[PDB]
């Protein structure tokens, strides 16, 4: 019994962690096989921010103005190209601790075990989630840059994020694995600004799940109620709308229940108009959201790696 | 305020 | 910028877990050079545990009663022996993957991080703070004993808990890996309960000063108060007492934020007899008290100007 917010064992991660200097500049990269990923403000300045010309400023580099640290242990970069926003160093060792590993994009909504670094140091590892604006909210420090984003599928990684900068909302953006920034941002120290920001309900209604799971069944009702009586209520709280695609992600969790989703549905929508009148749910006296449904049944079930 | 790249 | 609950990276732990089998029953091992520690009731049957006597129970093991395994390999064990609540199995292979350790007992307030596994195998690591009822607020499932938790500083894992068990109310209790329990509670099948838990009252002072860092700044008060009066009011509000080492690790929060620590203790009165009026605090409509100082200086790096 319990639910608390559950990260990723980040063992197989720390193993790839290094550091990427560039004479003044310092973050993290992520060494898989024989390429260090990293990102491209690695060969900026704190004063070619406004509105570097990065294609001009990799060209003024080769491949030993990449400083690469694996520990103490100099890796010698052989190779070096630019893919979107991230920077590929070529070395000439493969890194011996390299585990399974995919690059996916995630989806909004969907969850992920942010392994937080400095100078190629982990120093804590939490979940997080994609928001629907395609912004994170996390725990980034200056140096922070070049952490990763991941899930883990029995021995395989799939790394999904690379962090590169802090919006001015002090809310967090970055790129896939390839280069390419989740929602419209750029590598620019200007403003921009993150749309608004929905709930996700799908994920909070596997919240409930895991609440009545745990035995936190105070919030549900003998009402049942219809998916469109639903999104109506859900687009007047700022909430996504629910789909058929995600009750049917629901599924496996209303037939471990036997509450049907329309039912938790239904008692939603009275904790969203009611409230919660003082009583918490699974030490909560708001309704979380960065659950997805495989993440309650993953830590319920105690799936392992 | 403007973006910080970490 | 941004503030979250925050585990250490649990890699130095994962190379240390190992799988315990005696009999029928199987739960997690902590593979620390050549001895294996796991929960002692792995030698137990369900009849057992109503009233169990381990010396006689473990007495009548020999060290192949004892299956350990690091994931499908399995370790020899070459000696046995109990310490209080935990066994120490000798086993012919010292842990390649040792780290630099020490066994620390933990106090009540404090935070640590659980990698929760089963079968010697992790399923996730979160972050947990020991209850002033010397519970924890965990998550742990059938098989999840022998899961450990730890703090890391500097490359050397502080493991202070060991876990065993979950109380009525779904909490747990275990022990630090000597093998003593935190709290009253024992190890075998008997009507046993948790006390009446009261709120950390550093922590939460911790998580107010870390949310106004943040911005989040509207709950700040223009009162001061002293030690002994806000410790009479947190008394009847089931708030922990507070100690003047509390208002010296606060210290360095109070100078970075130029708030001395007993005005938040007045602002933390008027939230605790007004409440929060359907406001929030760092996204969160309840006050926070699993959060250290320690923890708060770490994700908010501030400056001190003097």
């Amino acid at each position: 019994s319990g639910f608390r917010k559950m990260a990723f064992p980040s063992g197989k991660v720390e193993g790839c962690m290094v550091q990427v200097t560039c004479g003044t500049t310092t973050l993290n990269g992520l060494w898989l096989d024989d390429v260090v990923y990293c990102p491209r403000h690695v060969i900026c300045t704190s004063e070619d921010m406004l509105n570097p010309n990065y294609e001009d400023l990799l060209i003024r580099k080769s491949n030993h103005n990449f400083l690469v640290q694996a520990g103490n242990v100099q890796l010698r970069v052989i190779g070096h190209s630019m893919q979107n926003c991230v920077l590929k160093l070529k070395v000439d060792t493969a890194n011996p601790k390299t585990p399974k590993y995919k690059f996916v994009r995630i989806q909004p909504g969907q969850t992920f075990s942010v392994l937080a670094c400095y100078n190629g140091s982990p120093s804590g590892v939490y979940q997080c989630a994609m928001r629907p604006n395609f912004t994170i909210k996390g725990s980034f420090l200056n140096g922070s840059a070049g952490s990763v984003g991941f899930n883990i599928d029995y021995d395989c990684v799939s790394f999904c994020y690379m962090h590169h900068m802090e919006l001015p909302t002090g809310v967090h953006a970055g790129t896939d694995l390839e280069g390419n920034f989740y929602g419209p941002f750029v590598d620019r120290q200007t403003a921009q600004a993150a749309g608004t920001d929905t709930t996700i309900t799908v994920n909070v209604l596997a919240w409930l799940y895991a609440a009545v799971i745990n035995g936190d069944r105070w919030f549900l009702n003998r009402f049942t109620t219809t998916l469109n009586d639903f999104n109506l209520v859900a687009m007047k709280y700022n909430y996504e709308p629910l789909t058929q695609d995600h009750v049917d992600i629901l599924g496996p969790l209303s037939a471990q229940t036997g509450i049907a989703v329309l039912d938790m549905c239904a008692s939603l929508k009275e904790l969203l108009q009611n409230g919660m009148n003082g009583r918490t749910i699974l030490g909560s006296a708001l309704l979380e959201d960065e659950f997805t449904p495989f993440d309650v049944v993953r830590q319920c079930s105690g799936v392992t790696f | 305020k403007v973006a910080t790249v970490q």
